[PDB]
């Protein structure tokens, strides 16, 4: 959830 | 704007 | 052995007033900080070695908070990142990023003002003109020192994800800044294009499986800088060899911990030339690892910053904080690295004798050349403290150290403290 | 009637930029009416050094500076306009420096011989031995003004300025002084040019920074065309050699980039034995900016061989190299390729045109990319007298 590079995935 | 081509302040 | 480090100063005390970062300038005499509210306080040293204490010396707001239209987000004022420039002149700059925009500050001291007018007063109360004959230029005046920060260049419009990193090169001409995927180039004085000369970004973001944490210049050679990845690798350019660095000239990476949360600890958070260069030092949540720049597959030493949280990994995970990115810092001899800790502890390694101290930036200490007590954590003899009282919320993410001097700034979620060498 | 020149005089303090400006941009007019005794006293220190410090304002305030002369008395009292413009070569703004040194280089040849020893020699000291690089790196753009003017001792001690300036700290004063070392050699005597330049010369060549190593290509042209071409073997050659062999890929480009000047000032006998190699190897770089910047200059270079073996030259070492770049995978390379190829038809005539270049004609025609084949069609003109 907090992983910034799942935060890049979920936003593209 | 940003791009990967060298931009002459760096040739 | 030992420094006996000592209570300096304290400064500060609201979620704005959190100090985001800590850096000092290059001859060492000014001390910035930026916080989540964008604003960036410097401090001068007093120079009646040298341990004058440290007064507010100029503030100004860096970033204000910006809506993106584009996508219907707010963007963070939040300073992430403060780089001084080697001195000019008289005046002094350094460069300011949040998320998006990187700043060029220009703090120049001013001590005097023109006085005389022609067709009016000091006051403003003007006259008829029909009587003004004979002409007079205005003189300069000496006044009060005064100290202005004006924004000299705006760095924008660059970078689609976030920045994590601000470097200038040892040429200096040219700084990097790089966020998750993407590494960009500029020149300090064009503010309209800038060269991409690394980008990671995968074709399909499904496939995304490594984002960029840190990226920095080597101190002497204009040629080569390093980026660190949330896989825990370093990547070590070569500017010579091509324009383009996609290619890496060197890979740092090491080969019974194979723990769920594996993948997530070992994110290095912050990498760190030596100030030789010779060496590099990389934190990770658990560990502080130092890099020979000729040695590749393994470092050549390690330390355990908190070993004691290696077993509460699960509670860490929990409520976040496995994902704080703590930073790490040489001495100006490279003899001994500075790292923080939760409970607002902060790390001493001592690279010759191997030795370690951790150490607490608290109030409970603020009597000036009050000896710091090191603080030993237990899983209880005297004066030990029981790891399962320790408050995570009391993180001290950034520290920073004099180049010259042995005197460190400190800073935890509010106040910035300033230790000194007990002389 | 001075009562608009009160405005403007009065409006050098008003808080606008824009009026403020303006003002500025009239000091002819307001020095005009105040007088040439009063402009000395009373405007020039006002003006020399200001609080408000805008890009354009000091920008357009050393342009005026440069002008001064007749406003404050004549070439007799010349000397009065330093203090403004030593102030402005000082600035973080590299453009106002520049405009400053141009100011002080203008102003210079209206010192007399006396003043130049007087007043602007020691202003180029004070800046050559400034704290701040800023002052050093404007104090390299003066030497060659000040220099022929004055007496030998005083030639011998500007000479050791400018040698310090070469072994500057900062890579931002060494590549100032490497960007002034060519003219700078052009006022010295040939004898300090062997013995004094080509010591800096060679150094700068092999300084570690990257930024200064490129400049010393510019260096190297400027260096040849000076000596006799029996001493560029001793002296520039070895130099050059480094350069187009350098790790840099920016060094490299330099050399491609400048190519034909090399060309021309080395001869037509160093460039069958050393450029024609070099020329070849950078067509081959494994950077495709250096092989994109080789390209263009392919007509150029095969244009200036000398007739003796211009033809053989081109067919056998040139020709054989162009064919690779025709098929290179960049774009770019073979976009700078075909805007020039066709210009080769007249140098090696019909036989050899139809042979040989031909078939390369056909190749870049049916190329994928349009750039490509646009350039060819543009410059059918050279190709069509021929065949």
């Amino acid at each position: 959830h907090s992983s910034r590079l799942h935060q890049i995935k979920q936003e593209e | 704007h940003v791009t990967r081509r060298t931009p002459d302040y760096f040739l | 052995n030992d420094i006996q480090w000592c209570f300096s100063q304290v400064k500060g005390a609201a979620e704005a007033d959190i100090i985001s970062t800590v850096e000092f300038n290059h001859s060492g005499e000014l001390l910035a900080t930026g916080d989540k509210g964008g604003r960036v306080v410097i401090f001068q040293q007093e120079q009646e070695h040298s341990r004058g204490e440290y007064n507010v010396y100029s503030t100004f707001q860096s970033h204000e908070p910006e809506f993106d239209y584009l996508k219907s987000l707010e963007i963070e004022e939040k300073i992430n990142k403060i780089r001084w420039l080697p001195q000019k002149n008289a005046a002094q700059f350094l460069l300011s990023t949040n998320d998006k925009t990187i700043k060029l500050w220009k703090i120049s001291e001013r001590d005097k003002r023109p006085e005389g007018y022609n067709l009016k007063e000091e006051d403003g109360r003007y006259r008829d003109p029909t009587t003004v004959t004979t002409l007079r230029v205005p003189v300069f005046r000496p006044m009060d020192l005064m100290v202005e920060a004006s924004p000299r260049r705006i760095f924008a419009n660059a970078h689609t994800y976030h920045i994590n990193s601000i470097s200038i090169n040892s040429d200096y001409e040219t700084y990097l800044s790089a966020d998750d995927l993407r590494i960009n180039l500029w020149h300090l004085e064009i503010t309209d294009r800038s060269f991409n000369i690394v980008d990671i970004k995968p074709a399909n973001m499904e496939e995304l499986t490594e984002v960029i944490t840190a990226a920095e210049f080597h101190p002497n050679s204009c040629n080569t800088f390093v980026y660190s990845s949330s896989k825990g690798t370093i990547r070590l350019c070569d500017m010579r060899a091509s324009a383009l660095c996609d290619r890496h000239s060197k890979l740092f990476e090491e080969p019974s911990n194979r723990s769920f949360f594996s993948e997530i600890i070992s994110s290095i958070s912050d990498v760190k030339f030596s100030h030789s260069g010779r060496y590099m030092m990389t934190r990770d949540y658990l560990s502080v690892k130092i890099w020979d720049l000729n040695m590749e597959n393994r470092p050549v030493e390690t330390y355990q910053v908190h070993e004691y949280l290696r077993s509460k990994l699960c509670s860490l995970y929990e409520n976040d904080c496995i994902f704080d990115k703590f930073e790490c810092c040489w001495n100006g001899s490279d003899s001994v690295v500075m790292t923080g800790s939760y409970n607002n502890f902060f790390r001493m390694f001592d690279r010759n004798t191997k030795r370690d101290i951790t150490l607490e930036a608290s109030r409970e200490n603020n009597k000036p050349r009050t000896v710091l007590k090191p603080r030993k954590v237990c899983a209880r003899k005297k004066d030990e403290i029981s790891v399962d009282s320790l408050d995570f919320n009391k993180k001290i993410l950034h520290t920073a150290w004099h180049p010259k001097e042995n005197i460190i700034a400190v800073a935890t979620t509010n106040n910035l403290y300033i230790f000194q060498d007990k002389v | 009637s001075l009562y608009p020149i009160a405005v403007l005089i009065d409006e050098l303090r008003n808080e606008d930029v824009q009026l403020r400006l303006n003002s500025i941009k009239k000091l002819s007019t307001i020095a005009l009416a105040l007088g040439v005794e009063r402009t000395r006293s009373e405007l020039l220190p006002f003006l020399t050094d200001t609080i408000y410090d805008e890009d354009e304002v000091l920008l357009a305030l050393a342009e005026q500076l440069g002008t001064f002369t007749t406003l404050v008395g004549g070439p007799e009292y010349v000397h009065c306009l330093l203090p403004p413009l030593e102030s402005l070569a000082t600035v973080e703004e590299t453009v106002v420096r520049d405009k400053a040194v141009e100011s002080l280089r203008a102003i210079s040849h209206e010192h007399s011989p006396s003043d130049l020893e007087a007043h602007f020699v020691p202003l180029v000291k004070r800046l050559a031995g400034g704290d701040w690089f800023t002052s050093r790196t404007s104090a390299c753009g003066l030497f060659s003004v000040c220099y022929p003017r004055v007496s030998s001792a005083v030639k011998a001690e500007l000479r050791q300025y400018f040698r310090n300036l070469c072994s500057d700290d900062t890579p931002m004063v060494r590549r100032a002084a490497a960007s002034k070392l060519g003219e700078f050699a052009k006022v010295l005597e040939l004898d300090n040019v062997k013995s004094e330049i080509i010591p800096m010369f060679s150094n700068l060549a092999s300084d570690e920074q990257d930024s200064v190593r490129l400049l010393a290509v510019e260096a190297c042209v400027n260096i040849a065309q000076l000596l006799p071409q029996e001493d560029l073997e001793a002296l520039v050659m070895p130099t050059l050699r480094q350069a187009a062999e350098d790790k840099s890929w920016r060094v490299r480009y330099m050399v491609a980039d400048k190519f034909t000047e090399l060309q021309k000032a080395v001869g037509p006998e160093i460039t069958k034995t050393d450029l024609v190699p070099a020329f070849q190897n950078l067509m081959k770089d494994c950077e495709a900016e250096v092989r994109a910047a080789a390209s263009h200059k392919v007509k150029e270079f095969c244009e200036n061989l000398s007739a003796d073996c211009r033809e053989n030259v081109i067919m056998s070492q040139i020709l054989p190299c162009i064919k690779e770049l025709v098929s290179d995978a960049n774009q770019h390379v073979k976009s700078a390729l075909a805007s020039v190829i066709m210009g080769l038809s007249p140098i090696l005539g019909k036989d050899n045109t139809i042979e040989h270049l031909l078939p390369l004609f056909l190749a870049q025609l049916k190329d994928e990319c349009p750039e490509v084949r646009l350039n060819i069609i543009s410059n059918l003109d050279c190709v069509n007298e021929v065949i």
